[PDB]
Parts: structure tokens; C-alpha cells; sequence
């Protein structure tokens, strides 16, 4: 599964319809805190096309739950991330990533 | 050789390739989809099509093959990302 928890709250109305492009600004750590990627060291918002397989599955499932506004941390169990496999150099096998995304503006 | 537009040769050619690294793993292939790609421009925009793409997106696909090249020499897998880091950019800019 992928677990959401809010860090600070949209509108609870506008919602990403499916494919639409989400801006947001997001941390990605693994479980123990450890920052690996964020678009906010790059000052630079991340966006993607909402449904398309764009991004791993905790993401996808994670953001359409979210409205315009909201700041959340996703912690995503490995089956809904990079699996077994990984991504090798940065994200070891069957590692549980928390990501902490906030849903800018969809276009 | 054939008739395209270097626009419609580097989406396909980015999308294919970014496929083969993040969705199988293949460093390999990726390269492989790719390097004619960055071929292609060290040889010379023809057309004025070809001309005004490569004065737009030259720089950053270029820079992106940098990256890739320090790759080669270190295995770091953070110039990976950096060159697509940048890869991506042309890639969203060229839809
Ligand atoms: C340098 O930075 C990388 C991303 C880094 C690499 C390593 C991971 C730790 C990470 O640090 O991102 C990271 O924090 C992360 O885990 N992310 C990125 C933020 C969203 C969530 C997650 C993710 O899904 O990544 C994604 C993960 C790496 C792979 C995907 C997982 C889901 C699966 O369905 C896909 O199957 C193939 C692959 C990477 C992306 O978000 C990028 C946008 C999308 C893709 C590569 C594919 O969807 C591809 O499909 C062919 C496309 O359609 C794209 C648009 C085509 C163009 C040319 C490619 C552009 C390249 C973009 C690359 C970027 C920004």
C-alpha cells in the first residue's frame, strides 16, 4: 500500500483528474530519514501527467489523493516503488521510501 | 538514412531510451538509443529546422552527453542522473 498523512491541508475539492499534469515539490528519503532526492534543492518544481505509468505506483495512487494546496508525506511499501529490484546506486531492493510532496497547481 | 525531423528523432529517441534504463535496468541499451542521436548532432544541422532545434536544445543535449561520458568514467550513477536530469528538460520543452 501507500500511506498519506498530512502535513498541512488543501481544499479538499480539486482533485488531479486523471491525465492532467501535476506541478509539485517533493523530498524523497528513505525509511531512516535519509534524503536521496529533492526538487526543492534544485528550486525547480517536478511535473508529470497523471495516469500515464509516469511514475511509480505509491505516486500515483498517493497524489490522486490529493487537492491543490496540500502538503503531504507518502510512505510508499517497496511492492508500490522500485520493488525487489530497486534502482541501482541509489534506491537498494525492497527498500519503503517516504516521500514529502506538495501539490502546487495542476495544468 | 530517411526523411525525419529531429524533433520527432529525439522525443522517441529520449522516450525509448529512458524506457530501457528506468523500466529494465539497461545501461547498455540505453546508450545504444542514444549515441546515434548525439551522432547525428555533432555532424550538422542540414535544414534551417534542423538549424533553429540545435540552437534551442544544442547546448543541454550536448552537456546531457557530458554527463553521460563522466559516467563512463567514474560509475558514479549521479552523472546518470544529472545527464538526465537534463535529458528531460529538452524532452519536456520538445511537446
Ligand atoms: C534525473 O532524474 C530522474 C528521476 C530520479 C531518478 C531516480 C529516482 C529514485 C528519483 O530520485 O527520480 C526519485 O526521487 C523518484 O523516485 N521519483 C521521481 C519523482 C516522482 C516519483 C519517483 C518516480 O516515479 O521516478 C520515475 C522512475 C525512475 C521510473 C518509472 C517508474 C514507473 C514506471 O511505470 C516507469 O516505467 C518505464 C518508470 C522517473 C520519472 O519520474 C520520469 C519523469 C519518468 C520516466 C522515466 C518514465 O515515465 C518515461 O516513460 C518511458 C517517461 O514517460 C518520461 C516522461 C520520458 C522522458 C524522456 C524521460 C525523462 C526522465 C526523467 C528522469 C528524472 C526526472
Amino acid at each position: 500500500g501507500v500511506q498519506v498523512e498530512t502535513i498541512s491541508p488543501g481544499d479538499g475539492r480539486t482533485f488531479p483528474k486523471r491525465g492532467q499534469t501535476c506541478v509539485v515539490h517533493y523530498t524523497g528519503m528513505l525509511e531512516d530519514g535519509k534524503k536521496f532526492d529533492s526538487s526543492r534543492d534544485r528550486n525547480k518544481p517536478f511535473k508529470f501527467m497523471l495516469g500515464k505509468q509516469e511514475v511509480i505506483r505509491g505516486w500515483e495512487e498517493g497524489v490522486a489523493q490529493m487537492s491543490v494546496g496540500q502538503r503531504a508525506k507518502l510512505t510508499i511499501s517497496p511492492d508500490y516503488a522500485y520493488g525487489a529490484t530497486g534502482h541501482p546506486g541509489i534506491i537498494p531492493p525492497h527498500a519503503t521510501l517516504v516521500f514529502d510532496v506538495e501539490l502546487l497547481k495542476l495544468e | 538514412r530517411v526523411a525525419i525531423l529531429w524533433h520527432e528523432m529525439w522525443h522517441e529517441g529520449l522516450e525509448e531510451a529512458s524506457r530501457l534504463y528506468f523500466g529494465e535496468r539497461n545501461v547498455k541499451g540505453m546508450f545504444e538509443v542514444l549515441e546515434p542521436l548525439h551522432a547525428m548532432m555533432e555532424r550538422g544541422p542540414q535544414t534551417l529546422k534542423e538549424t533553429s532545434f540545435n540552437q534551442a536544445y544544442g547546448r543541454d543535449l550536448m552537456e546531457a552527453q557530458e554527463w553521460c561520458r563522466k559516467y563512463m568514467k567514474s560509475g558514479n550513477v549521479k552523472d546518470l542522473t544529472q545527464a538526465w536530469d537534463l535529458y528531460y528538460h529538452v524532452f519536456r520543452r520538445i511537446s
